[PDB]
């Protein structure tokens, strides 16, 4: 059974898959990088300070509130009424029934409404973009920014004040992720959205240093705590009985191997990933906070010995590419003990797009905002083997693109999802929405009508990739 | 030598032409696009009057108070835009405001509004 | 050659080169991302040190050391040894710095403001000098970098003394090594280190004859305030440097312990009843290495070093440096002297030998 | 497909050729006999060693059982009480809770995997090896051997698990 | 033939012209500038230069840049600016505008060694306040544009039409002449050198022994460079409070 | 790519590992140097170590060399030894006939520091008297053909069948492993490097955050090489007593 909404947007036969029980995985991964600083994106606001056809309340407010759970709940109980009107003794009294039902359904769309004008951060540019990114099929938001190596490595390895309270370096992207998700729950009920936290410790600190592993066990259960705060918000995370809501998953940077030890790291959080049962009857004693658990870039071996050791590895993040195929045991590895493979090269940051055929370089002092670092992506085409090669790829790359009349930026995303990763694609925002997928003008709801800004053949059940479509990218590394 | 080097300025004359070249159309469906919203933004009241699917108006209102606007156009020239029409709509208070939103509202349900059978 | 300007495996690197460039300046405020303000500064703690950015310019007139921008590093890591309200310290000196094979060791001689607790010698062996008495009166912190995270070594007992002495080892920087497994020394690289660190803080620190005057109702090191600085080269002589610290026994102890015994010439072991030179001695009386082949006089156990080519020159700096430990100097150039290791941490003199195995029981009728 | 014991064999004789442990054997996670969702409650079981490899017999008249109460619980426990799918000691000296079958010790290093049913995640055997001295030259075993362990320990889970089904068809 | 100047060689060569760093800033230098280095993603970062104060916190200034390409005739070299009062954290010295690019020229004086200060100019009564950062920046593009010295064919055009190192260089032919120096930003092979520039504002003593040239600035007094004939390396360095002689006609 | 090691930079690279030198003696290298260098004819001369003494007038010791070429499969220099006492005035470090280097080499013990000094050894009971200047030649020659370490593929062959420096050379590509150094003597894509030597006498340390190698000799401690590898610099030194270290396999 095809998923209802892929299958409705780009006619797609693809099954819902699930990460773990009680949790989808959408097919494309939305790895958010954010604009700005979380500071700044959570004081933002939409509300301004006879007719003026041009108000956010008659352009998006309304594309906001026609999408939302109640509006077409009461939109379905006024075309069910009109035909059990036209239908019809009892049915006089199911026709009362259905008009309460309806009373209900209005009364509860005027308050929905009245919440948009009472949330300062419903109408803004990033909820809209990463809304619009939502019910496009990709409702799977995985926490990420600029990281290792270009960026502040005294906030990264920096070594904070005793006062200071716990605060991984992703806190800013949890709590903005956070707000998104609680809204888009809010207007369009509980499980649409699935966040995957990244928890990523200062191995190399004093504190880690000195205190052992009673002190690598302490870090996770403050970090949890803390993510639990930050994406719950104060007072959610508890069902209506005492036991706690579990966050989705929770991804393990490891910064060096040889510096620390990754198990006992890995050992606690499987022990959060877990209800801890007892006996007299057999009652859950401890409740689990987690549901599974994720290695970013784990060298095929660090994989393994956590397998040995018994841990329960949900997903492995790897940078697997149509250039970058160095994590190939990796997928070698995933393969035969049937765990997921989020692939995050893809498009590399940008590269992979029309406009830098016959370019040159970026340049990291002039910048390149259609990039997601200009340093990065000259890294990667270090990796790849200079600008000429990735010039002499991105030509056969265009001209398959081509062939079957689809944009650059889905060859390669067709071509990592050929090889079971679940690509991971870096979020634009403001005017350059969409642009991860090739297109442009697309933050208009005139251009666009409300359509997704992806191709369709991403997600069809078979690749649209000639067999020499397979021969030349082949070719490439 | 001599044609070496003219080959390597050209090839790099090329290279600076292909930028231009894309910061042209970047510029050019940058304008189009504020072409189209401008004209979507001022066609919005002959929208909200004449063509929206939920009737607000009716359409005979709107020619009432059509002429009775009209009606002052001859008391201020011996002393009609569709937005003129909905300004006096709105102030009297034909129209409310939370009509128009539930009416675009329900309009922007793609072809599973209730407008069916 | 095509490489990316740097590579995935370089966090450790670079965590190192932020902690060392994190000494330099004030720290900057920080503040709170949830709330705005900025966050409350530590209140530093009091502690006294000597000048180690002086004592670097002394090691760089002889020719000896780390450098004078290494030193100037190091001033900095003992500045914020000493202000780590957390570890409570009362007084830093900068030891000096071990080799390795895959790291090196920088080492902090401390005294803390309330010492630790000593676990109680186990029955059958030699008791443990407390905190603050004899050996274990220095508490010592190491790290593979300046600036980064400081591990305090613990106390050391005579078994690991006695025991290090046996051992040839080169060092590898990780504290948790296996030193050896015949002869079996009692811990892993910490505990040799430790030792090491026991036995050349005894034998190679020193400071300038006269300076102090040795109590007899103690070994309270007080200085006379009647003392007149040699001035010159005579400070490259042995005759005028007294062992600052006390001798070290071969039962692991600089106090050797005797047991209740009654004629006591025959009961008590020769090291049980081993005294040592008298409080102060100076360098000249150090045992020589033994000779080497090629000449028959015995080298001497210190040497010079000097700061120039010419006795004319003025305001010259000298000391001496140790020929059984080759690394450690000592250095004076008018009150202000100086002592400092850089080395491996492996004795000199060719009087090591591999050990033999233990020698198998006899029966019980012989 | 076969008798688990003949699995259990193959498994150690595959062991010793191709790798270059000094010795191989195979225990089974055995139920206290009587006398004359709950989780598994492994805190009553102990090891019955039923194959060995060439030139080691001795082991298979050899149990291992929990002490009651001061003795060591041998080491290999730590495979059921904290469900921890291989262990390995690369120096056995370091070790206390390491026992010895000829009650003589001994040199090398060890290796243990806990051999688990995929279907439910319950161990039911345990193949190990080790290069104790006199048998086999007293050195760490290298990753390459540690990792032929490890595959072998998983194809006999799942040959066991296949035969086990096998088994409870022909009920 | 080096890469990149090293600030070592800089500091030890061009010490006897008075142009040195304190030790701590020394260290503190040899620590921050790879880390800055990195995490701007560029190729090149050195020390440009150190600006005096009137408070005693003097303006170290930093220049890097990732390539340089030849655009209209010019070596154009996108350079980025970082400035520090410590040695250990570098902050950004950001452009400034043409229309304030005036303003902060006729600003003189020795700068206040406090960041946040601005200065007042009165034009036809409108006042403009000029941040003191806007300054600095103005007086760093000045000095650069009038210096910025490195031998002659030492770099080279590749066939991306971007100026490399030339790793075949030789050395200068004539080391105590100015022809064997030019500005960066004149291209390869273009003949313009020193010597092109006004004449007497350039003096050059070359050691023909040891074989170490230095050029300094007449019009900039307090901007030196170094080359080394014999080992093959070179570099400049500024130091001072960064205004220029405009009295130079008067002292020669 | 350098064109000969400096001594700034080695001192400066390899101070962290105490291979340091007088400041004066620093000064005094800086000017005396190049004297002898053209007064002996030389292309290249550099300080090769510093080598401890009983009476604290430690020899320092310079080698130098005008062409390397290849005999019989080896990168042969016709390299000269000379030695100073005070930086200042450079002696010749005279060769060492093979019979009188096995004497030399029984004799162990730190150097006494006085040139004119000799010791004795008795054979079947006829005793030699060795002079101490034999002594340090062959402790010298033992440590060079022990080490001599340079980058692979940093030397190159040319027409006449000379080694000269490859400069083109781009650098190591993993200078973390042995295989990225080689020793002086063994020809241009020989494929013999520091791996072939035997395991164990070699230790490297890598920052590869900054780019610079440092290779210590296990064998004769005291011997300290770094690569620089965003610099494209190296440059070895020895500073010791110049005894070999026999224990290594019990110390390993």
């Amino acid at each position: 059974a095809p998923d209802p909404v892929l299958n409705e947007l780009y006619g797609s036969e693809r099954p819902a898959v699930e990460l773990l029980p009680g949790v989808p995985l959408s097919p494309i991964v939305n790895s958010c990088w954010l604009p700005a600083d979380a500071k700044a994106m959570l004081a933002e606001s939409w509300i301004p300070v006879a007719f003026e056809a041009a108000a956010p309340e008659y352009n998006e407010l309304v594309r906001r509130l026609a999408k939302t759970a109640p509006f077409r709940k009461w939109n379905e109980l006024t075309i069910q009424a009109k035909q059990l009107e036209q239908e019809v003794e009892a049915k006089q009294a199911e026709l009362e029934n259905v008009k309460v039902q309806i009373a209900d359904a209005e009364a509860a769309v005027a308050e929905v409404k009245q919440s948009f004008s009472d949330d300062p951060l419903s109408l803004t540019g990033w909820m809209q973009a990463l809304t619009d990114l939502a019910d496009g099929g990709m409702t799977t938001f995985e926490v990420s920014g600029q990281g290792w190596p270009y960026c502040s490595l005294r906030q990264l390895f920096g070594e904070m004040p005793s006062a200071a309270p716990p605060a991984g370096f992703f806190d800013g992207v949890e709590r903005v992720l956070g707000t998104f998700k609680r809204r888009y729950e809010k207007e369009r009920g509980p499980g649409s959205v699935q966040l995957m936290l990244k928890l990523a410790p200062n191995v190399f600190s004093d504190a880690w240093s000195t205190g052992g592993a009673p002190a690598a066990v302490a870090a996770v259960e403050a970090y949890v705590e803390r993510a639990r705060a930050n994406v719950f918000g104060p007072d959610g995370g508890v069902t209506p009985e005492g036991v706690p809501e579990p966050l989705d998953l929770v991804q393990l940077v490891w910064w060096d191997f040889a510096a620390a030890d990754p198990l006992p790291v890995l050992k606690a959080l499987q022990r959060m990933a877990t209800d801890q049962l007892q006996v007299d009857e057999v009652s859950v004693s401890e409740p689990k906070k987690i549901r599974g658990i994720g290695l970013v870039d784990f060298p095929a071996d660090r994989l393994k010995a956590a397998i040995q050791a018994g841990v329960p590895i949900t997903c492995v993040q790897v940078e697997h590419s149509v250039l970058v195929r160095s994590a190939q045991p990796v997928l070698d590895l995933c393969a035969k003990y049937g765990i997921k493979v989020l692939a995050r090269g893809g498009t590399l940051g940008g590269l992979l797009s029309a406009k830098y055929l016959g370019a040159p370089p970026p340049d990291p002092v002039r910048g390149d905002a259609d990039l997601d670092s200009v340093p990065g992506c000259l890294d990667a085409v270090n990796n790849v083997g200079g600008w000429a090669r990735l010039q002499a790829a991105l030509a056969v790359i265009k001209g398959i693109a081509d062939k079957h009349g689809v944009k650059p930026e889905t060859v390669a995303l067709r071509w990592q999802i050929d090889a079971g990763c679940f690509p991971l694609v870096t979020t634009r925002w403001s005017s350059r929405v969409w642009r991860q997928f090739g297109y442009e003008g697309w933050s208009s709801f005139e251009v666009s009508g409300g359509r997704p800004g992806v191709d369709g053949p991403l997600f069809q059940v078979e690749s649209f990739l000639d067999v020499e479509d397979v021969r030349a990218l082949a070719g490439l590394a | 030598l001599a044609a070496n080097r003219s080959t390597l300025a050209d090839k790099a004359a090329s290279t600076a032409a292909t930028v231009d070249a894309w910061a042209e159309r970047q510029a050019k469906m940058e304008a189009e696009l504020q072409g189209k919203e401008l004209e979507a933004v001022r066609r919005r009241p002959t929208f909200v009057l004449r063509e929206l699917k939920p009737a607000v108006a009716s359409a005979d209102a709107v020619e009432a108070a059509a002429a009775e606007l009209t009606a002052q156009a001859e008391e201020a020239a011996n002393a009609v835009t569709d937005i003129d029409i909905l300004s006096y709509m709105m102030d009297k208070g034909a129209i409310t405001k939370d009509a128009i939103i539930q009416a675009l509202a329900v309009h922007a349900l793609g072809d599973k509004a209730y407008t069916n059978h | 050659l095509s490489v990316p300007l740097v590579p995935a495996a370089s966090a450790a690197a670079a965590a190192a080169a932020v902690a060392k460039a994190s000494l330099f300046g004030d720290p900057e405020p920080v503040l709170d991302p949830e709330s705005g303000e900025p966050i409350d500064p530590d209140a530093p703690n009091e502690f006294e040190c000597e000048d180690v950015e002086g004592d670097g310019d002394l090691l760089d007139g002889l020719g000896v050391g780390l450098g004078r921008q290494e030193m100037y590093a190091a001033m900095l890591a003992v500045k914020r040894l000493g202000e780590d309200a957390k570890r409570g310290v009362s007084t830093v000196r900068f030891f000096g710095k071990f080799f390795g094979t895959q790291a090196d060791y920088y080492v902090f001689e401390t005294t803390l403001q309330s010492n630790p607790d000593m676990p109680e010698a186990p029955e059958g062996t030699i008791p443990l000098e407390p905190y603050g008495e004899g050996v274990n009166a220095y508490i010592y912190f190491v790290s593979n970098t300046l600036g980064g995270p400081l591990q305090q070594l613990p106390y050391v007992t005579p078994e690991q003394i006695k025991a290090s002495r046996l051992l040839r080892r080169y060092l590898t920087g990780r504290l948790d090594a296996p030193v050896s497994a015949f002869p079996a020394f009692p811990g892993n690289e910490a505990n040799y280190l430790r030792a090491l660190i026991a036995r050349i803080s005894a034998a190679t620190v020193c400071c300038p004859r006269g300076f102090f005057t040795a109590d007899d109702d103690s070994a309270e090191l007080s200085a006379n305030d009647e003392w007149v600085p040699l001035k010159g080269r005579e400070m490259a002589l042995p005759v005028n440097w007294s062992h600052r610290y006390a001798h070290l026994k071969g039962q692991g102890r600089t106090v050797t312990h005797k047991r209740d015994p009654e004629p006591e010439k025959n009961f008590w072991t020769a090291e049980e009843m081993e005294a040592g030179p008298p409080p102060l001695a100076t360098l000249d009386t150090d045992a020589p290495l033994p000779a080497a082949t090629g000449d028959k006089v015995p080298p001497p156990a210190w040497s010079p070093v000097f700061a120039s080519a010419s006795v004319t020159t003025r305001n010259q700096v000298a000391g001496v440096r140790s020929n059984r430990w080759p690394g450690a100097v000592c250095a004076c150039a008018g009150r202000h002297f100086t002592s400092m290791y850089v080395g491996w941490g492996i004795k000199a003199g060719g009087e090591w030998s591999p050990c033999p195995p233990p020698p198998p029981v006899p029966q019980w009728g012989a | 497909t076969a008798e688990p014991r003949e699995l259990l064999e193959a498994a150690v004789k595959l062991v010793k050729q191709h790798t270059a442990a000094g010795a191989a054997y195979a225990a089974v996670v055995a139920e206290p006999e009587e006398p004359d969702p709950r989780p598994v409650d492994y805190s009553k079981k102990y090891f019955a060693y039923v194959a060995a490899s060439a030139g080691q017999e001795h082991v298979l008249e050899a149990d291992l059982y929990r002490p009651a109460p001061p003795e060591p619980l041998p080491y290999s426990f730590r495979v059921l009480d904290e469900k921890l799918p291989m262990l390995y000691v690369p120096n056995v000296a370091a070790e206390e809770r390491v026992k010895f079958f000829r009650k003589f010790p001994k040199i090398g290093s060890y290796q243990a995997c806990g051999v688990a049913l995929p279907a439910s995640g319950e161990f039911k055997a345990l193949l190990a090896a080790d290069t104790l001295f006199p048998e086999g030259s007293g050195q760490p075993l290298s990753a390459d051997d540690r990792d032929f362990v490890w595959e072998v320990s998983q194809s006999l889970s799942r040959a066991l698990e296949a035969v086990q089904a096998r088994a409870a068809e022909a009920l | 033939v080096q890469l990149e100047p090293n600030i070592t060689l800089v500091l030890k060569h061009l010490a006897s012209c008075g142009a040195v760093v304190s030790a701590e800033q020394q260290a503190a230098l040899d620590h921050s500038i790879p880390i800055k280095r990195i995490e701007a993603g560029l190729r090149s970062l050195t020390l440009w230069g150190r600006l005096t104060t009137l408070n005693g916190k003097d303006y170290l200034v930093a220049e890097g840049y990732n390539v340089a390409s030849s655009k209209e005739g010019a070596a154009v070299y996108e350079t980025k600016y970082f400035y520090s009062q410590d040695g250990a954290r570098w902050s950004d010295l950001q452009p400034v505008d043409s229309e304030t690019a005036t303003r902060c020229a006729r600003i003189k004086g020795m700068l206040s060694g406090d960041p946040a200060k601005n200065y007042e100019l009165e034009e036809k009564p409108l006042v403009f306040q000029i941040p003191e950062l806007a300054v600095l920046r103005c007086r760093v593009d000045a000095i650069a544009t009038a210096t910025s010295v490195i031998p002659t064919d030492s770099t080279i055009l590749n066939a991306a039409s971007q100026v490399v190192p030339n790793r075949l260089f030789a050395g200068a032919a004539y080391p105590e002449k100015l022809e064997s120096y030019q500005h960066r930003f004149s291209l390869p092979g273009s003949g313009v050198t020193l010597s092109q520039d006004l004449r007497g504002t350039w003096a050059v003593q070359y050691d023909a022994f040891k074989g170490v040239a230095q050029v300094r600035s007449l019009l900039f007094p307090g901007y030196f460079f170094y080359y080394a004939a014999n080992e093959l390396t070179w570099g400049s360095l500024y130091v001072g409070d960064g205004l220029r002689n405009n009295d130079l006609i008067f002292m020669l």
